[PDB]
C-alpha cells in the first residue's frame, strides 16, 4: 500500500491551489479517504472527508464553504480543491486511508487512517 | 519434532519423514505454524507477490 | 466534541510503565484511535476501537477506557518510543483529534 501526495507550493492570500494524492496497492474504490492537516508544531485537525462512490462528503467548519474534495476512481486519483485561501491555512497536508473496507453501493461511517501520506507543505 | 517446538502437530500423521513449518514473527513475538509436507526431491521454485 | 490529554509532556527513564490518559468530554461509548507520530514522519496507527492492538505493532503497547475517559500504556518504554501520541474520536463525522502529548527518556 503506498500514498503519495503532490501540488503543495506558495500562493498569495485569496489564491487557490490543486492538492493531489496518487494511491496505489490497494482497491481504491472501497475505501474512503481524508485530508488532515498539521500547522507548524501544531496537532493535527481533519479537514474534509470523501466515501467511496462520493456521493457524501464532509468538511470542518474552519474549511466550510471554501474547498472542495473530489476523487477519481477511474485513476487512483484523490483530489482537493482550495479556494480563497486565508494566512492560517498554511500547514503540512496529508491524504489518509481508511481501515473498513465498504461496498461501492453503500454508503458509510468513517474514522481509522491504517495509511498515511508523507504529506506537502502548503504556504501562503 | 525439538526444532519444530510447537505441539499443534495434527493427528494421523507418522513420526519417521519430513514436514514442513513456518515460524512467523510479529515483532518480539515467534509463533511456529504448520503448513504441511512436500516433495522429497524438488526441480524448480516459484514464489508469487500475493 | 472535545478532547483533553494528560499530561501533556512526560518523560521516563527506559523499560518503565509510562501512562498517556485522554477524556472526550461527552459519550463516546468505545470509539476511540490511538495515533503515534515520530518527529519529521507521518503517523502511525496503534490502537483502534479503543483497545483492539493493531496486526503491526509490539505487544509492547496496551489500550483501554469507555464513555468518557480512556489511556494508553507503554509497559517498558523502549528508547524506539520517542515520539507525539495523539487520541482522536470517531463517534461524529466531524472527528476531532486531541492536542497530542510527548515522550521523553533520560
Ligand atoms: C521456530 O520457533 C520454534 C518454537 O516453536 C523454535 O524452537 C525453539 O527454539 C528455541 C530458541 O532457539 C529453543 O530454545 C527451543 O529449545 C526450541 N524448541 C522448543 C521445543 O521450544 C525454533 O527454533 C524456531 N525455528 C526457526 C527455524 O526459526
Ligand atoms: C530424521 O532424519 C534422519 C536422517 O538421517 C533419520 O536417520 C532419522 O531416522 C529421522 N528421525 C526420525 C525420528 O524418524
Ligand atoms: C525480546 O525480549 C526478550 C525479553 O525482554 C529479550 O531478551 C530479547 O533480546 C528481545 N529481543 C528483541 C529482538 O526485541
Amino acid at each position: 500500500v503506498q500514498l503519495v501526495e503532490s501540488g503543495g507550493g506558495l500562493v498569495q492570500p485569496g489564491g487557490s491551489l490543486r492538492l493531489s494524492c496518487a494511491a496505489s496497492g490497494f482497491t481504491f474504490s472501497s475505501y474512503a479517504m481524508s485530508w488532515v492537516r498539521q500547522a507548524p508544531g501544531k496537532g493535527l485537525e481533519w479537514v474534509s472527508a470523501i466515501i467511496g462512490s462520493g456521493s457524501n462528503t464532509y468538511y470542518a467548519d474552519s474549511v466550510k464553504g471554501r474547498f472542495t474534495i473530489s476523487r477519481d476512481n477511474a485513476k487512483n486519483t484523490l483530489y482537493l480543491q482550495m479556494n480563497s485561501l486565508r494566512a492560517e491555512d498554511t500547514a503540512v497536508y496529508y491524504c489518509a486511508k481508511d481501515t473498513t473496507p465498504r461496498p461501492l453501493y453503500s454508503s458509510g461511517w468513517y474514522g481509522s487512517f491504517d495509511y498515511w501520506g508523507q504529506g506537502t507543505p502548503v504556504s501562503v | 519434532t525439538l526444532v519444530s517446538g510447537d505441539a499443534h502437530i495434527p493427528s494421523g500423521t507418522v513420526l519417521g519423514n519430513f514436514y514442513c513449518f513456518v515460524n512467523t514473527t510479529i515483532g518480539n513475538e515467534t509463533t511456529s505454524a504448520f503448513v504441511g509436507a512436500l516433495p522429497k526431491t524438488v526441480r524448480e521454485f516459484v514464489i508469487s507477490r500475493t | 466534541i472535545q478532547m483533553t490529554q494528560s499530561p501533556s509532556s512526560l518523560s521516563a527513564s527506559v523499560g518503565d510503565r509510562v501512562t498517556i490518559t485522554c477524556q472526550a468530554s461527552q459519550d463516546i461509548t468505545t470509539y476511540l484511535n490511538w495515533y503515534q507520530q515520530k518527529p519529521g514522519k507521518a503517523p502511525k496507527l496503534l490502537i483502534y476501537d479503543a483497545s483492539n492492538l493493531e496486526t503491526g505493532v509490539p505487544s509492547r503497547f496496551s489500550g483501554s477506557g469507555s464513555g468518557t475517559d480512556f489511556t494508553l500504556t507503554i509497559s517498558s518504554l523502549q528508547p524506539e518510543d520517542i515520539a507525539t501520541y495523539y487520541c482522536q474520536q470517531y463517534d461524529n463525522l466531524f472527528l476531532t483529534f486531541g492536542g497530542g502529548t510527548k515522550v521523553e527518556i533520560k
